[PDB]
């Protein structure tokens, strides 16, 4: 029963981010690259406030770019946190960053309508794609303008500009 | 330990009005959403001892997280809405145009699989946006009003470890597997025989008991008075029925 109940566990700790009894759990083998109803996975949990569990997670193999119910990988959770820190972790392990979900939402997009320069830039530098179509029909410009962040909303508009 | 065969929350917390409320989220995939500002309104009630009883937002817990917590009115899920409530607090949010609290609910009421004088229900839909200011007037504003939680966890697949929570911290959250022999119950202790399955959505425990000898958990839905049996439905209690038992949260308020 171990099965459900490691992966349970891991996914507990990593969401309470219990760094220890995370360090533990898959030292032993908890499955790292769990899975619950909907579709979570520890690394999206950790993907919350947690470095040293992403970094962990990762370096056990956890798929970087698992997608649930919805269509989101821990890299749009940390977009949407924010946590520059850990999505350089995320992207460099290898994140998509067009990683897409059932509306059409890629962490650029999710990133300038929750308001944050710092990770929509480091998505950018690291070949964000601009123009993408989430279906609602808003692109991550729109969204940048559309919710209350003028600053992104530039930023976004030069790089396409050259487009 | 020792437990009752007949426990119900408003009984015991006689002096905590939330618990008795049955709310409705017309037209939104809020299933985890109002079953969790439901717990969460309770339990702080309870663990302050009714010193404080408010209707926690809905509205703010739906519209604030973002993808932490799901895909808004598409579906979300509690481990982290409770833990959303534990790391960042909900604010006062009473019934639709209700003018209660920082932030009322926004999305107007509707009518789930009911013949009735409202609207029919649109089938999930359309995230509302996140204001995080409240209600022109109000009078604690929003960082004032915020409620946080001390911790947030689950409880395990026994019966027994959900009967106690209920009993010492008070109404838990949960999630089943739907039917639709189960749109349509009225009363008595619901039992699947002849329907499709249809989701998995969210509700509030609190209480149990037995009838008639057939053991039940006593809950409350997110469609309103009309639906149901006034909003609430007994469910089986014991064999993890439907999933019931799988995944229950619950948090514990931040004491002061």
């Amino acid at each position: 029963h171990h099965g459900s109940d490691l992966g349970k566990k891991l996914l507990d700790a990593a969401s309470a981010g219990q760094d220890d009894e995370v360090r533990i759990l898959i030292a032993n083998g908890a499955d790292v690259n769990a899975s619950d109803t909907y579709g979570r996975t520890p690394l999206h949990a950790a993907a919350w406030g947690h470095l040293e569990i992403v970094d962990v997670l990762l370096a056990y193999g956890a798929d970087v770019n698992a997608s649930d119910k919805w269509g989101y990988t821990p890299l749009h959770l940390a977009a949407n946190e924010g946590h520059l820190e850990i999505v350089e972790v995320l992207l460099a392990n290898g994140a998509d960053v067009n990683a897409s979900s059932q509306r059409g939402q890629t962490p650029l997009h999710v990133a300038a309508t929750w308001g944050h320069l710092e990770i929509v830039d480091v998505l950018l530098a690291n070949g964000a794609d601009v123009n993408a179509n989430d279906r609602q029909g808003k692109t991550p410009f729109d969204l940048a303008i559309d919710n209350g962040n003028e600053d992104i909303a530039e930023v976004l508009q030069k790089a396409a500009k050259l487009n | 330990l020792k437990l009752p065969a007949s426990f119900d929350a408003r009984e015991q917390w006689p002096q905590c009005p939330t618990i008795k409320e049955i709310r409705d989220q017309g037209s939104c995939g809020s299933c985890w959403a109002f079953g969790a500002v439901e717990a969460i309104s309770d339990r702080i009630c309870i663990h302050t001892n009714a010193h404080v009883s408010v209707e926690v937002s809905a509205e703010d817990l739906l519209t604030c997280c973002g993808s932490m917590c799901g895909d808004g009115c598409n579906g979300g899920y509690p481990a982290e809405a409770w833990n959303f409530w534990t790391r960042k607090g909900l604010v006062s949010g009473g019934l639709y145009e209700s003018h209660v609290g920082c932030r009322p609910y926004s999305i107007p009421p509707c009518e789930h699989h009911v013949n009735g004088s409202r609207p029919p229900c649109t089938g999930e839909g359309d995230t509302p946006k996140c204001s995080k200011i409240c209600e022109p007037g109000y009078s604690p504003t929003y960082k004032q009003d915020k409620h946080y939680g001390y911790n947030s966890y689950s409880v395990s697949n026994s019966e027994k470890d959900i009967m106690a929570e209920i009993y010492k911290n008070g109404p838990v959250e949960g999630a089943f597997s739907v039917y639709s022999d189960f749109l349509l119950y009225k009363s008595g202790v619901y039992q699947h025989v002849t329907g499709e399955m249809m989701g998995g959505h969210a509700i509030r425990i609190l209480g149990w008991g037995v009838e008639n000898g057939t053991p039940y958990w006593l809950v409350a839905n997110s469609w309103n008075t009309d639906w149901g049996d006034n909003g609430f439905f007994k469910i089986l209690r014991g064999q993890d029925h439907c999933g019931i038992e799988s995944e229950v949260v619950a948090g514990i308020p931040r004491t002061d």
